[PDB]
C-alpha cells in the first residue's frame, strides 16, 4: 500500500529509494553549486543554484559546497534543498504518502537529530519518520546479528560491536579521518610531483583519481622500497582538458594513511588499531565471536587490498590461537542503504515510526527517547 | 419436565458415538439418572448437562433437519442414518445447504424423467436432490441476471465431482443446443494428473480449487464453459513429509520412462529423484501409474494438445525432477559452487538446451543492479538451495497455468455470453496428526468461505424475518472475524512469517518465539501447548488445531533471482519453455502472499455472485455400498462445517408452520368453543395458554415460528391427550364386548 | 562542531 | 350388594366356570367385571387381581368369594362425547381410522372385536354417528 522511503545522507553520495527493493533508484553527490561568474548572455534560463548531477556537470564555472562535513550538517538551507531535489526530482513522489527512514553516524550532536526530525514534518509533512544508526543496518545487510561493523564514508569513520542484536554503546568509536581528508591528502602529496589541483572543481577530478588508482600495500616499507626502485607500479591518468599525469607510490602512499593517520597529523591509531581497541573494550566471553565476523561497510573501504590489510596487521595484534575474519562484500558501498531496505520492510518495525501525531503533542524533544 | 418416565435420551459412546436409552425413571433436582437400553444402566449425571433429548418420532426422517425440534448433534447424525440407511435417500436439506452422503454405488434417482419432474418447481416442495439445486440456480438466473454459483465442498472422495458432474447434466437437459459437457468432464484427468496427490489420509485429494464458469445466451442455451484455478498447493513440488507423494504426474512421467519417446529425458525411478524420492512411498495401493499415463494423454488429445505440446509438457516436468537432483559443495561459509562436469546439470542443460557455464554460474551468485553500477556476488549454500527449489517451484506454477489456458481455449466458444452459473470444488477442512503450512493455508481458505456462507445465510433469513414482518433483532449474528484477522491482518501470523523470511538468522525457534510474544495472551483464540515451545493452537470454527513451527520457513520462502529465469527464456531448443514465461514484484513474494492474494481474487469472485451450498460427507473409509458409521461421519460433519451451521440455527428460531397445518394438525387440542373458524387468532390464543413464552413462539403473518424446545410440547401433549382418550373409549367397548360374551354364556 | 573542530 | 344381588352374581360367576369347580381363571376376572356393568381397563382389572404373572394369571382358579371383592372393588356421557368428537367436527367417524386406533393404540383389541361391535353402524362412505354407536355401547 505506502511503503517507506529510505534515504541515506552520508556525505558525499545521497542514495535514496523504495523500501522494499534491491538497490537505490537515486544516486547521486549530494553537493550544492552556486555560479560565481558574471552572466553574460540574456535569456539564458539562467539558475540560483543546481544540486547533485547538475553540479557535476557545470562544475567548471561553479563553487561546490558540500553541507555535510564529518556527518555534521553545517548548513540547512542546502541540505533542504538536496532533500527537496531528491524527493521530487530524483523519486518524483510526494513525501506526504510515505514513511520516511533517515540514516546517521552515532556520537554526533543531537541538535542534528532534532533539527533533521523538524524539518521533515515541518517542510515536507512526512507522516512518520525515524532515524537509524548507520553501522546497525549494515547488520541487516551482510545477514548476521552479531559482528563489529567497521565502517567508513567520505567523512566520518565508527566502530559499533554488537552481539546477538545488543549494542555496545560503551565500547563504540568515532574517527573523522576517513575519505574526504584522504583526497585534502592526495592533492599534497601530488603536489609533490608538480601538480597542482587547488579549486573546488579540481577536487572532484582527485577524487576520481583516488578512486581510480590508488590501492593498499601489503607491507608499506616493501612497496616504498620497490617504487623507489622500479617504475614497474607507475601507472598514468588522463584529465578532462586531455593532459596524462603519471603517479607512483603516491597511489598506495594516500590510503596507507588510514592505517597511519601521524601523516595528516592526528593523533589516533588506524582502524586497525581502533578496531583492536573496541573489541577490547567487550567483555570476555563475546570477544571470540567478534573476531570472527569484522564487517566492512560504506565507500572508503573499496580500495583494494584494504581487507587483506587488515586481516594481517589485527592478526598481529590478537592472541595468536583466534580465528580473525573480515567479511567484505562488493556490495558494500551501499550496505547502509540496503540494510534500511530490509529494516523498514519489516513488520515488527511499523510500530517504531515517530508518527505527526506524537511530534504534535511533543515536540522535536521525542527523538531522542524513541530513536536509538 | 420433559424428562419423564419412558422419555428417551441419547448418552455417549465410544464404539458409536451415540446411543439411545429410556429415561427409566423420571429425573428430580442430581447425582444420577437410571437408564434402560436397547441393558440397563444408572448413570452420572455430572459436572454440567443433562443428556440430549430425543425428538418425537413424527420428525425424524423428514427432509430437513432444521423441522426437528430439537437440534443437536446425535439427532442429526440419526436422521441422516434413517435416511440413508433405511430409506436410501442420499440428499438432505440441512437449512439452505444440501447435505450429500457419498452411497458408493449407482442409483436410479437421474434421468430425463425425474429431470422434467424438478424443472419449474420451488425447492420446498418435492423432495431434496442435486437438480432441485441446479434448478433454484436456474431460476434465479431467469429472474434477475445476478451470475449464480454453486459451492461444493468436502474431503475428496466424498464425491464432489461427481455432484458438479449432475449439475451440468442437469443443465445439458433442461436447455439444449452444445457437447460442452462432454468436453468438460473430458478435461478431469489432465487436472488430476497435475494437480492432486496422494496425501497420509487420501489419494486423489485435490489440492487446488477449480471453477468452472457456464455460459448461457439470452435464450439459456448452454454456450460454453471456461474453467479458472486457484489456491495450488505450491510446496509440495519440492517437499514431502513422510507417507505423502508428490504431484501424481512426476510418477506417472517416471513409470512411463521405459516407453520409447522418454528414452531422450534419462529419467530414472521414482526413488531416484529428489523431488519425488522424499516422501517413502514411490507406489499406491491399487492405483498404478502406467497405466493412468495413457489416460491423461488421451484427455490431452480429446481436448487438443498438439502431440508437439504433449512432449514439451513432459520435457519440462523432467526439468524439473533433474533440476532437484543437482547438488552443491561449499566452498566458504558466504561462497559455493557446483562440482565440476556435475551429471544431474549436464542433462538438465541439455533438456531445457542452455549453456551449461551459463546455468551453472547463475546458480551460485546473484547479480544487484544500481543505477550505473552492478555487481556479481555469491551466495551460501542454503540460499543455493533456496533459490534453486524457488524455480522448480515457478517452473511448475506457470506449466499449471498454460494447461489450463489450452484447456481453455479448448472449451471457449466465441458466441457471446449473456450470463454464467459457475461451479466451485473446493477441498474442505483439514486435520492431522500433525499439521504443517498445508494445512494451515487450507483452515485460512476454509475460514475465509465459512465467513461468506455465515454472511449469506444472516442475510437470507433476515430477510425471509421482514418478509413475514418480525423484529430483525432476534437473529444474533456469529461472526469468525476476530480469527481471521488473528491469522491475516498485521501482525498475523501470516505477517510474522513474511517478516521472519527476511530477518537475518531467521529460524522456526524465533519465529515461534516472536509469535508467543505477540499473541500469547493478547488474544482468546492463540493457545501454546502445554509441553512445548515448538507448536501454537488456533481455535478455528471447526476444532483447535495445533501447529507444529518446524516447517515453515522452509516452505514460506519462494524468491527467485531474474538471471535464472532470463537463463531459461533464452532457450532456442523448443517453443513451449519460452511460452510459459511470456507474461519483479511477483518474484519476491512469499508462498504465504501469493496464496493469500489467490484467495482475494477467488472472494471477489464469489462475492460477484450468487451461492447455493452442497457439502460433500463420506460415511465410511472402505467404500462399502450403501453403509454409514457414526464415528466417521460425525468428524465430517465437522469438518464440513454442517454442525456449526446446525448449531448456529439450533439458536434461534428454527421451526416454522404455515396456520393451516398447525391447525389443522392440534384441533385434537382445542375445546369446540375455543375453536372459531379462524385460524389465526384462534391459534393465537391457544399457544398462548399452551406454552408459557411469548418469547418461545412469535406471530409471522403467514407463520408461526418456536424455539428449539416448542414442537417437542405439542407432540408430547397431543400423544398424552390422544393416549387418554383411546383408554377411555376402549375399556368401555371392552363392556359391550362382554355384553356379547353374556350372550355366549346363553348360547 | 563547536569547539574541537570546524564542522 | 345385597343378598339377592350376591345370588345373580354367583349365578353368574358359575356360569364362566369352565371346570367345573366353582371358579374362574384370574384372565376372566375381567371380564366378568366388564360383563356385569363395569368398564374397567385392562390395568384395572389387572390392579384389583394384584398385577398376577402370567402362570396364575392364566391358570390359577379362584371361587366367587374371592372374585367378590375385586368386583366391588372395580364397581367403585360428556366426556366419551368429546372423546369421540376428538376423531369426528360434522358427528361422523372414519371406519379406518376407528378400527386402526383400537386395535393400534392403548389396550389393543383383535379385528374380530372391532368388526363385532363395529358391525351395522358405518354407512357406505365408511362414516360413524358416533352418538348413536356411543348410546347402543352403552345400553
Ligand atoms: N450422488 C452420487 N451418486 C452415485 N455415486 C456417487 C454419488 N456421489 C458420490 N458417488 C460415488 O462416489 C465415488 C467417489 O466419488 P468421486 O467424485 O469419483 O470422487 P473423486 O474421484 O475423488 N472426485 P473428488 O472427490 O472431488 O476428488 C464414486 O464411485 C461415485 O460413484
Ligand atoms: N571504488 C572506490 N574506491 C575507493 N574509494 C571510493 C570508491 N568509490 C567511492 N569512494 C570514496 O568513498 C567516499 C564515498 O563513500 P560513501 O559510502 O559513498 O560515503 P557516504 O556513506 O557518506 O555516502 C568518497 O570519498 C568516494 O570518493
Ligand atoms: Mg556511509
Ligand atoms: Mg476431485
Ligand atoms: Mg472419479
Amino acid at each position: 500500500e505506502t511503503t517507506a522511503l529510505v534515504c541515506d545522507n552520508g556525505s558525499g553520495l545521497v542514495k535514496a529509494g523504495f523500501a522494499g527493493d534491491d538497490a537505490p533508484r537515486a544516486v547521486f553527490p549530494s553537493i550544492v553549486g552556486r555560479p560565481r561568474h558574471q552572466g553574460v548572455m540574456v535569456g539564458m534560463g539562467q539558475k540560483d543554484s543546481y544540486v547533485g548531477d547538475e553540479a557535476q556537470s557545470k562544475r567548471g564555472i561553479l563553487t561546490l559546497k558540500y553541507p555535510i562535513e564529518h556527518g555534521i550538517i553545517t548548513n540547512w538551507d542546502d541540505m533542504e534543498k538536496i532533500w527537496h531535489h531528491t524527493f521530487y526530482n530524483e523519486l518524483r513522489v510526494a513525501p506526504e504518502e510515505h514513511p520516511t527512514l533517515l540514516t546517521e553516524a552515532p556520537l554526533n550532536p543531537k541538535a542534528n537529530r532534532e533539527k533533521m526530525t523538524q524539518i521533515m514534518f515541518e517542510t515536507f509533512n512526512v507522516p512518520a519518520m525515524y532515524v537509524a544508526i548507520q553501522a546497525v543496518l549494515s547488520l541487516y545487510a551482510s545477514g548476521r546479528t552479531t559482528g563489529i561493523v567497521l565502517d567508513s564514508g567520505d567523512g566520518v569513520t565508527h566502530n559499533v560491536p554488537i552481539y546477538e542484536g545488543y549494542a555496545l554503546p560503551h565500547a563504540i568509536m568515532r574517527l573523522d579521518l576517513a575519505g574526504r581528508d584522504l583526497t585534502d591528502y592526495l592533492m599534497k602529496i601530488l603536489t609533490e610531483r608538480g601538480y597542482s589541483f587547488v579549486t573546488t572543481a579540481e577536487r572532484e577530478i582527485v577524487r576520481d583519481i583516488k578512486e581510480k588508482l590508488c590501492y593498499v600495500a601489503l607491507d608499506f616499507e616493501n612497496e616504498m622500497a620497490t617504487a623507489a626502485s622500479s617504475s614497474s607500479l607507475e601507472k598514468s591518468y588522463e584529465l578532462p582538458d586531455g593532459q596524462v599525469i603519471t603517479i607512483g607510490n603516491e597511489r598506495f602512499r594516500c590510503p596507507e594513511t588510514l592505517f597511519q593517520p601521524s601523516f595528516i597529523g592526528m593523533e589516533s591509531a588506524g582502524i586497525h588499531e581502533t578496531t583492536y581497541n573496541s573489541i577490547m573494550k567487550c567483555d570476555i566471553d563475546i570477544r571470540k565471536d567478534l573476531y570472527a565476523n569484522n564487517v566492512m561497510s560504506g565507500g572508503t573501504t573499496m580500495y583494494p587490498g584494504i581487507a587483506d590489510r587488515m586481516q594481517k596487521e589485527i592478526t598481529a595484534l590478537a592472541p595468536s590461537t583466534m580465528k580473525i575474519k573480515i567479511i567484505a562484500p562488493p556490495e558494500r558501498k551501499y550496505s547502509v542503504w540496503i540494510g534500511g531496505s530490509i529494516l523498514a520492510s519489516l513488520s515488527t518495525f511499523q510500530q517504531m515510526w515517530i508518527t505527526k501525531q506524537e511530534y504534535d503533542e511533543a515536540g522535536p524533544s521525542i527523538v531522542h527517547r524513541k530513536c536509538f | 419436565e420433559l424428562y419423564t418416565k419412558y422419555a428417551r435420551v441419547w448418552i455417549p459412546d465410544p464404539e458409536e458415538v451415540w446411543k439411545s436409552a429410556e429415561l427409566l425413571k423420571d429425573y428430580k433436582p442430581d447425582k444420577v439418572l437410571q437408564l434402560r437400553l436397547e441393558k440397563d444402566l444408572e448413570y452420572c449425571l455430572d459436572p454440567k448437562e443433562l443428556p440430549p433429548l430425543r425428538n418425537p418420532d413424527i420428525l425424524v426422517g423428514e427432509n430437513d433437519l432444521t423441522a426437528l425440534s430439537y437440534l443437536h448433534e446425535p439427532a442429526v447424525l440419526h436422521n441422516l442414518k434413517v435416511r440413508f440407511i433405511d430409506s436410501k435417500l442420499i440428499y438432505t436439506y440441512c437449512g439452505i445447504v444440501l447435505v450429500a452422503i457419498n452411497p458408493y454405488e449407482q442409483l436410479p434417482i437421474y434421468g430425463e424423467d425425474i429431470i422434467n419432474a424438478y424443472s419449474g418447481q420451488n425447492m420446498g416442495d418435492m423432495d431434496p436432490h442435486i437438480f432441485a439445486v441446479a434448478e433454484e440456480a436456474y431460476k434465479q438466473m431467469a429472474r434477475d441476471e445476478r451470475n449464480q454459483s454453486i459451492i461444493v465442498s468436502g474431503e475428496s472422495g466424498a464425491g464432489k465431482t461427481v455432484s458438479a458432474k449432475y449439475a451440468m447434466r442437469y443443465f445439458a437437459t433442461v436447455s439444449g443446443s452444445a457437447n460442452v459437457e462432454e468436453k468438460v468432464l473430458a478435461s478431469n484427468p489432465i487436472m488430476e494428473s497435475i494437480g492432486n496427490a496422494k496425501t497420509t489420509r487420501n489419494d486423489n485429494s485435490s489440492r487446488f480449487g477449480k471453477y468452472i464458469e457456464i455460459g448461457f445466451d439470452k435464450r439459456y442455451r448452454i454456450i460454453g464453459a471456461n474453467m479458472r484455478t486457484y489456491l495450488l498447493e505450491k510446496s509440495r513440488v519440492v517437499f514431502q513429509a513422510e507417507e505423502e507423494r508428490n504431484y501424481h504426474i512426476f510418477y506417472q512421467l517416471c513409470a512411463s520412462a521405459a516407453l520409447p519417446e522418454f528414452k531422450t529425458l534419462r529419467l530414472g525411478n521414482a526413488n531416484y529423484f529428489h523431488y519425488t524420492k522424499q516422501g517413502g512411498s514411490p507406489v499406491i495401493d491399487g492405483i498404478d501409474d502406467a497405466k493412468e499415463m495413457v489416460n491423461t494423454r488421451q484427455a490431452c488429445t480429446l481436448l487438443g494438445i498438439s502431440d508437439s505440446y504433449q512432449m514439451g509438457i513432459f520435457r519440462i516436468l523432467a526439468g524439473i525432477l533433474h533440476l532437484g537432483n543437482v547438488e552443491f559443495a561449499s566452498r566458504d561459509s558466504d561462497s559455493c559452487a557446483i562440482p565440476p562436469k556435475h551429471d544431474p546439470l549436464t542433462i538438465f542443460c541439455d533438456l531445457m538446451g542452455v549453456d551449461y557455464e551459463e546455468m551453472a554460474h547463475w546458480l551460485c551468485h546473484r547479480k544487484l543492479a544500481t543505477a550505473t553500477e552492478t555487481y556479481i556476488k555469491p551466495i551460501s549454500k542454503l540460499h543455493a538451495i533456496n533459490a534453486r527449489d524457488a524455480l522448480a517451484k515457478h517452473i511448475y506454477a506457470n506449466l499449471f497455468n498454460w494447461i489450463v489456458d489450452h484447456v481453455n481455449k479448448a472449451l471457449h466458444s466465441t458466441v457471446k455470453q449473456h450470463s454464467f452459473i459457475g461451479v466451485l470444488d473446493i477441498y474442505g477442512f483439514e486435520t492431522f496428526e500433525i499439521n504443517s503450512f498445508e494445512q494451515f493455508c487450507i483452515n485460512y481458505a476454509n475460514e475465509k468461505l465459512q465467513q461468506q456462507f455465515n454472511m449469506h445465510v444472516f442475510k437470507l433469513e433476515q430477510e425471509e424475518y421482514m418478509k413475514e414482518q418480525i423484529p430483525w433483532t432476534l437473529i444474533d449474528f456469529y461472526d469468525n472475524q476476530p480469527c481471521i484477522n488473528l491469522i491475516e491482518a498485521k501482525m498475523g501470523v501470516l505477517d510474522l512469517l513474511d517478516e521472519e523470511c527476511k530477518m537475518p538468522k531467521g529460524s522456526d525457534d524465533t519465529w515461534a518465539q516472536k509469535l508467543y510474544n505477540t499473541h500469547l495472551n493478547k488474544c482468546a483464540l492463540f493457545e501454546k501447548p502445554r509441553l512445548s515451545n515448538k507448536a501454537f493452537i488456533i481455535k478455528h470454527f471447526a476444532d483447535k488445531v495445533e501447529y507444529q513451527c518446524e516447517g515453515f520457513l522452509e516452505k514460506n520462502k519462494d524468491t527467485v533471482y531474474e538471471e535464472q529465469i532470463k537463463v531459461l527464456k533464452s532457450s532456442k531448443k523448443f517453443k513451449l519453455l519460452p511460452e510459459l514465461f511470456q507474461d519483479s514484484k511477483e518474484h519476491k513474494k512469499t508462498v504465504g502472499h501469493q496464496f493469500r492474494n489467490s484467495l482475494h481474487l477467488l472472494m471477489e469472485t464469489l462475492n460477484a455472485t450468487t451461492p447455493h451450498y452442497v457439502r460433500c460427507i463420506k460415511p465410511n473409509d472402505f467404500k462399502f455400498p450403501f453403509t454409514f458409521d457414526e464415528k466417521r461421519a460425525v468428524q465430517q460433519l465437522r469438518a464440513c462445517g454442517v454442525l456449526e451451521t446446525i448449531r448456529i440455527s439450533a439458536a434461534g428460531f428454527p421451526s416454522r408452520w404455515t396456520y393451516q397445518e398447525f391447525f389443522s394438525r392440534y384441533r385434537v387440542l382445542m375445546k369446540q368453543k375455543d375453536v372459531l373458524s379462524d385460524r389465526k387468532q384462534t391459534c393465537k390464543n391457544v399457544l398462548e395458554k399452551l406454552i408459557l413464552d411469548k418469547d418461545k413462539y412469535q406471530f409471522g403473518k403467514t407463520k408461526i415460528f418456536f424455539r428449539a424446545g416448542q414442537v417437542a410440547y405439542l407432540e408430547k401433549i397431543r400423544a398424552d391427550k390422544l393416549r387418554a382418550a383411546c383408554i377411555r373409549i376402549q375399556k368401555t367397548i371392552r363392556g359391550w364386548l362382554m355384553r356379547k360374551k353374556y350372550m355366549r354364556m346363553r348360547r | 562542531w563547536x569547539a574541537x573542530c570546524p564542522a | 350388594f345385597n343378598k339377592d344381588q350376591l345370588e345373580e352374581f354367583k349365578e353368574a360367576f358359575e356360569l364362566f366356570d369352565r371346570v367345573g369347580d366353582g371358579k374362574i381363571l384370574y384372565s376372566q376376572c375381567g371380564d366378568v367385571m366388564r360383563a356385569l356393568g363395569q368398564n374397567p381397563t385392562n390395568a384395572e382389572v389387572l390392579k384389583v387381581l394384584g398385577n398376577p404373572k402370567s402362570d396364575e394369571l392364566k391358570s390359577r382358579r379362584v371361587d366367587f368369594e374371592t372374585f367378590l371383592p375385586m368386583l366391588q372393588a372395580v364397581a367403585k356421557y360428556e366426556d366419551y362425547l368429546e372423546g369421540f368428537r376428538v376423531f369426528d367436527g360434522n358427528g361422523k367417524v372414519m371406519g379406518a381410522e376407528l378400527r386402526h386406533v383400537l386395535t393400534t393404540l392403548g389396550e389393543k383389541m383383535t379385528e374380530e372385536e372391532v368388526e363385532t361391535v363395529l358391525a351395522g353402524h358405518e354407512d357406505s362412505n365408511g362414516c360413524i354417528n358416533y352418538e348413536a354407536f356411543l348410546k347402543h355401547i352403552l345400553s
